[PDB]
């Protein structure tokens, strides 16, 4: 639905530095500031058989402020803060041209260039001294070496031109910058006096690649001149993509989902392989984390730990206690590594199978999806604790059972004896809950080994029963998949 | 795929269909709005198409999945209205004296018509029965009919003198003329400017819906007088501003598509019956 | 598969220096 | 506190309890809103007294049935006030006032819950189908400009009111619906008209509206798919206002049977203001 | 949810009661001061509303959750006071000769009246008992009451001559008039300026609390003479400086709030009884 | 929803029988498409009536036979609307019209599904061997420019229309096939001639193309390797149009026995416009 299109071109980038000067008073001997300034430039050049018109803008950063001041006397020479560029300073050259490629520069999958370095040398500036020997600025040079292309925009008068920004590094060069007829010799670097040396333009040549993502709702019919710019793009409605994600569960499978859920999914494993733009593949993971932190579930984790810490120094009746410890068990499940099938495994599996078959179209929207699913998926779940072959099972809705392992018949529950063990003994997610398990034992009479395995939520036995095509387990896991509805 | 044959479909009644969920029609189809030009004039704009496309996108429809096909007025739209599109909404602005013209246009676009040609100067014609009409479309149709008895002696008309013929429409750009079914007829209409076709009414066309913008219910699409059904696709809404009309449609568009449905003839299933 | 939620929570500290990037920039 | 959560049980063979018709007639208060041209054509002024004396036979105590004249339909549409226990609103149909009558019917036949809207300060956004913006005043000109996520208008500049899109001008009452999900900027004449953000709860069954003239036009539901004919969309054909009033007096029992007293609010306002 | 039925609700006398909702009411509700313009005049400021909102924030009320309202004076505020606001405080400066009008305003707001229109020209109006008054509001109310015998004959007055009527109030911006129960009355009231409503007194108004800034307890909100109760929402405070008054209110806003409570008729629980 | 998935079981023994019935019209309709040259040579104008009378004896009721006159092959190729059920198209062969006749045959004899092509705004491709582009109008000068992976025109500059390659110039109808899998930029005179992306479904078996003149040249299949002879690609030998029409009338039973009425569409258009 979103098609890659390569637009790699060989370009010639022409640019010139901008010089701003501010005079200090008196009779005209001193100066206040000599500094680099943003500089525009227009040109045209022949390439590939057509004349392409280009617009460039040069700017400087990291600039040093040398100084020189002959004293407080009202005629002694000096420049209060005269700049230079050296190792630290960078120069950006925003580049634009009328060619077709720059119309399709909104969404990009990749972008990188190869430009040839250049040597910029300083000119000759005759500081305007009213009388006497003429001071002479001369010399100084650097070399621009390309390092990295990014997106950018010229805030040009008539419109805002989306453009490519080339960040060139620097390298000080041989000619020792001097203030001749004056006390500054054998410096090195390019000062702001006359960075252009009278040249009409400093010139670079190279080749830049680009992989745009022009949209497509049909194979044969691909567009030109991408014009769905962020003026023409707007927030997809929250309920709208909620409905889309809910609809996506039309297609999810039964056993393949469990097979995926039995992976270790990490940051790289999930968030890689998303057909996204460059601006979102840069920080998708951090974007997801930022909104994951403030989710109701995450602040519930924080409240649990802080409440326990504060308690460390502070010193249907059953349904309420069971429900509260059920929420607590959900929190514990999320924070710790359980050895069972662990409902959040299934939640993450559904999440991956949903997001993989989507696309990023100028807005991340994995925030509000990953973090929202983390809290909404599988709203009512169940846990259990086995002890002495009398497993006590609990539901987040408040229900409770206590049934034997060898034969699945329940027993009167023991509140405050389940609570002593739920703190320390390992909790087992009940993906095969007591009701479905009783159905399975009644209809398909099972053995001690597989009974214990299903109680423990062993992936081996779960997949064995799924691949037996057991209707009970098949239907149960299908409903498990179906509550994942955001 | 076993086209061109009616073979009965068996289907269970107590099946879960848990996997079943909503059909996001807007992700694939193409919505398609027709309006009178006076809507554009009152709007007094010209990026309003872009604005409405943006709001449709916000409702769900991709960028190119919406079209805005203007028409000059109701009557000039009624001449051979071909709605080659996927979800047609037609904003018919009611004004008095356009009653039957609105109704006949609505019938034409809401019923699938299977039309054969006619050679008025050569053959006498008769409607087979209830579902048959003659559709006359052109710049200015003027249909005159001379009924013929069994002996080809016209009743109330002389088969030569066109003057004695019985007019059934004049200066009408569209006319769905019905005559007594089972009677031979000679026809006379201005053959250069108007074409006429012997048409049968198939089932309903669900690709198209009519938002009537003005006054009370009038759309008696069924040419029978006894039955005046209110088909759900014949929506109606009051108005005092075309922006309010368009905003209403955009806001409630999903329900409109739920009212409508895909063109049943355009599917693969109808390949060898009358696929269109 | 649940490992990713734990990874998000554990590694969430870096969002602080990411928003530091955003505000300093 | 109420037992909303707990359920009510009830058998099916319970004998029908006797009629409370006498109770409702003796306690409640019928209340007729009607245009001024009704009185003008009646050409009288003992006529309200006569109508009360004629309700007395139908079974209303004398000091119950009230009459609350209004200037015309469009003027009554502004801040309509349901003063009264059982409400009837005579409404003379005429061409070009179809939307105005529909607006009034939508406003009074339904229970609207209205929050304040400050046009100048904030951009406002519609929650869903059951939300509208109701503007009331001597003259309302709701000019809207929808915005991108960047607070940039589409089809309109956020700073030039002349690029905005009008949705209703010079209307006394306007129930404007906009695309649900958008941040709009509104321009409306704040001194003479006031706009409110009104959700629409269930139906107000205290009011009946009697279209005195022409055809069925009242699309109470802004959704264009549905056009329900509520039981309280009363209609009559008229030439003489005395005949209309006699019809109402004669068949008043059935009108009250259609209505239901229980949906009466404390205020006389047609909506619940919920600052 | 079974609105409209007063079905019994059972509760155990041993269930452990739950934590505070002070934070809930602060975050969700909105507090709402009413004060006289003389107060702002003495304050002699004009960032003071913002400053008080900032001070309220530390007590807990979000920035947009407090609404300050001014009024010219008590009698002017009495005519049609609409307290459409979720936790209402009414500052009330007491000066002599306004005791009855002040008590009238308090009786109007602190209680919850359901009430019907009156048509003074047509009918003769009774009062049904202790709970029934007539409330007259307007720029100039003057209620002249003539009681009648069972034969529709005035006693102490004449149905014709309005001057012989017994004036129960005059030039009152608000007047609550009670009269002998079960006697027909003919009223004369200035129909162009003042409007009168026949009003029954339901339960008390949860929502509003009145703070008398001046003197001693004088607010009799019970027309009965035998009982002068002391309501929690009816409070007093001595003063010499409006900044001091506002600071006391802000400091003690917790206590004022948890003396008041949410309007019972604005709840969903009272949906089909007299929801407001 | 005609259940096009469940299998149908026949039998290999029983029985050769009749076709029961079908009720949507009284009966089928035969439909001649002849050039104006036939009328000019015949030098008549009661001849349509004479031919109808001579069809009646062959066993076609009077109203079933329709006649359609067209200027010539190229002027008819534009939007050939087959308004009818059993179509015959008598095409006079003429040297240098070989590819035009092949274009028209490929258009009508086969069932097409056409989408619009907005040339100004998009590039275009060809999905597979079954996908052509069809350009029709008064004058179609279709200049293409193929583009490599880098969106640089190969053999052409996208910004210089002159460098393009003219696949077909000044045709009333042009079926153009460019290489499948390479994007193209198109250029044609949008005022006069439109163009559509047309995929080829199965055959349309209402239509019989009768080559009146020379050799067997109709290559319906654009593939050079294949050149099938279809039962509907009729060919007859002529000196006089009266002889041609008489042969058609005499052998019309075979002419309709080779075709099939089932593959018909509501609209008379020669393709399904799928937008
Ligand atoms: C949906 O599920 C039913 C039974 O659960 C199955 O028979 C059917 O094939 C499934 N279809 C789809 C499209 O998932
Ligand atoms: C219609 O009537 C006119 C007037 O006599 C005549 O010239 C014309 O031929 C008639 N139409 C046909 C199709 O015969
Ligand atoms: C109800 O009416 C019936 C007959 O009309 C009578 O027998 C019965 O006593 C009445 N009950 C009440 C409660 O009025
Ligand atoms: C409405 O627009 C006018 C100018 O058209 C402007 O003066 C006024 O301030 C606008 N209303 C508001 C509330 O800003
Ligand atoms: C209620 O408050 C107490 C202390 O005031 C605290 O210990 C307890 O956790 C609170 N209840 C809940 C449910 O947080
Ligand atoms: C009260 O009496 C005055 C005459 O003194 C009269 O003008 C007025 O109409 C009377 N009030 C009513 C309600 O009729
Ligand atoms: C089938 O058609 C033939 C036509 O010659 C007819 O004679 C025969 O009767 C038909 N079949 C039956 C069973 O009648
Ligand atoms: C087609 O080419 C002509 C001249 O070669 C040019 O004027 C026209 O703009 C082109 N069409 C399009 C759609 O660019
Ligand atoms: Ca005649
Ligand atoms: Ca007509
Ligand atoms: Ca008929
Ligand atoms: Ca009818
Ligand atoms: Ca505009
Ligand atoms: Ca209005
Ligand atoms: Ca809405
Ligand atoms: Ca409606
Ligand atoms: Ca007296
Ligand atoms: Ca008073
Ligand atoms: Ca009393
Ligand atoms: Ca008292
Ligand atoms: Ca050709
Ligand atoms: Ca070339
Ligand atoms: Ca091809
Ligand atoms: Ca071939």
């Amino acid at each position: 639905l979103w098609k890659e299109m390569q637009y790699n071109r060989d370009i010639i980038i022409r640019f010139k530095f901008g010089n701003s000067i501010v005079k200090m008073g008196g009779l005209g001997y001193k100066w206040s500031e000599i500094s680099y300034k943003a500089a525009n430039y227009q040109y045209n050049y022949l390439r590939d058989g057509e004349q392409v018109t280009a617009h460039t803008t040069c700017s400087v950063n990291g600039v040093n402020n040398f100084s020189y001041n002959g004293g407080f006397l009202p005629t002694d020479f000096g420049i209060s803060r005269y700049e230079v560029i050296k190792e630290n300073s960078y120069v950006y050259v925003d580049y634009w041209d009328d060619s077709k490629a720059f119309r399709n520069i909104v969404y990009v999958r990749s972008l990188a260039a190869n430009l040839n370095s250049v040597r910029c040398t300083g000119g000759s500036y005759h500081f305007s001294l009213p009388v006497g020997a003429w001071p002479v600025i001369n010399g100084g040079a650097v070399s621009l070496h390309f390092a990295g292309v990014t997106l950018s925009t010229q805030f040009t008068d008539f419109v805002s031109l989306n453009s490519l920004r080339f960040r060139f590094s620097l390298t000080v060069d041989e000619p020792p910058f001097s203030i001749l007829r004056t006390r500054t010799v054998n410096l090195y670097g390019l000062p702001a006096a006359n960075p252009n040396n009278g040249n009409e333009y400093y010139e670079i040549s190279g080749r830049f690649s680009l992989i745009s993502l022009v949209p497509t709702n049909d194979d044969y019919q691909t567009p030109i001149m991408n014009s769905v710019t962020v003026r023409q793009d707007l927030e997809r409605q929250l309920t709208n993509l909620r409905e889309e994600f809910n609809s996506l569960s039309q297609e999810i499978a039964m056993a393949q989902l469990i097979d995926l859920a039995l992976l270790p999914l990490d940051m790289f494993s999930m968030f890689s392989g998303i057909k996204s733009t460059i601006d979102l593949t840069k920080s998708m993971a951090t974007s997801v984390m930022k909104k994951f932190r403030k989710s109701k579930l995450a602040t519930s984790i924080s409240e649990m730990t802080n409440s326990l810490s504060d308690a460390a120094s502070s010193a249907n009746d059953i349904s309420t206690q069971t429900s509260t410890i059920g929420k607590k068990l959900r929190l514990k499940e999320m924070i710790t590594q359980t050895e069972g099938m662990s409902f959040d495994d299934i939640s993450a599996a559904v999440l991956k199978t949903k997001i993989d078959m989507s696309t990023q179209i100028g807005k991340n929207t994995l925030p509000d999806i990953v973090t929202e699913a983390s809290e909404k998926f599988i709203p009512k779940r169940s846990y259990r604790i086995l002890k002495d072959d009398e497993v006590m099972e609990i539901n987040t809705e408040g229900k409770f059972f206590a049934y034997k392992i060898n034969t699945f018949d329940e027993v009167p529950f023991d509140v405050n004896k389940f609570a002593e063990l739920v703190t320390d003994s390992p909790v087992i997610s009940a993906i095969i809950d007591f009701k479905t398990l009783k159905n399975l034992n009644d209809n398909y009479g099972i053995t001690r080994t597989e009974a214990l395995n299903l109680i423990k939520s062993n992936p081996n036995m779960l997949r064995n029963f799924i691949n037996q095509n057991n209707p009970i387990i098949r239907n149960r896991i299908e409903q498990l998949i179906l509550q994942c509805k955001l | 795929q076993n086209y061109g044959l009616n073979i009965p479909i068996t289907g269970s009644m107590d099946t879960v269909y848990s996997n079943s969920t909503r059909e996001e029609v807007f992700l694939t189809s193409t919505l398609c709005l027709y309006y009178p030009t006076e809507a554009s004039t009152q709007i007094s704009d010209g990026e309003w198409k872009d604005s409405l496309s943006q709001m449709f996108l916000i409702k769900g429809w991709p960028t190119g999945s919406v079209y805005f096909k203007e028409y000059s007025n109701i009557v000039d739209f009624s001449v051979d209205p071909q709605l080659y599109c996927d979800y047609n909404l037609v904003l018919m602005k009611y004004d008095q004296s356009l009653e039957l013209d609105m109704s006949e246009l609505a019938d034409l676009i809401l019923n699938e018509w299977l039309c054969n040609p006619m050679d008025i100067t050569l053959y006498y014609y008769q409607q087979s029965g209830e579902s048959n009409k003659w559709i006359s479309m052109g710049s200015s149709c003027t249909v005159k009919v001379c009924p013929l008895n069994t002996q080809t002696l016209g009743i109330g008309c002389q088969t030569t003198n066109v003057d004695s013929f019985e007019t059934v429409a004049e200066n009408e750009k569209l006319a769905i003329v019905d005559v007594v079914d089972g009677i031979n007829h000679k026809i006379n209409l201005t053959t250069t400017t108007c074409t006429i076709r012997n048409c049968k009414k198939l089932g309903p066309r669900e690709n198209v819906a009519v938002i009537q913008v003005g006054g009370a219910n009038i759309l008696d699409i069924t040419a029978d007088p006894t039955t005046n059904p209110q088909i759900e696709r014949m929506m109606r809404v009051n108005w005092k501003r075309w922006w309010q009309v368009f905003y209403t449609i955009v806001d409630y568009i999903n329900q409109i598509v739920q009212v409508m449905s895909k063109r049943s003839r355009s599917l693969n299933s109808a390949a060898f019956y009358y696929r269109v | 598969a649940s490992l990713i939620y734990r990874q998000l929570l554990t590694n969430s500290y870096s969002v602080d220096l990411y928003d530091e990037i955003e505000q300093i920039g």
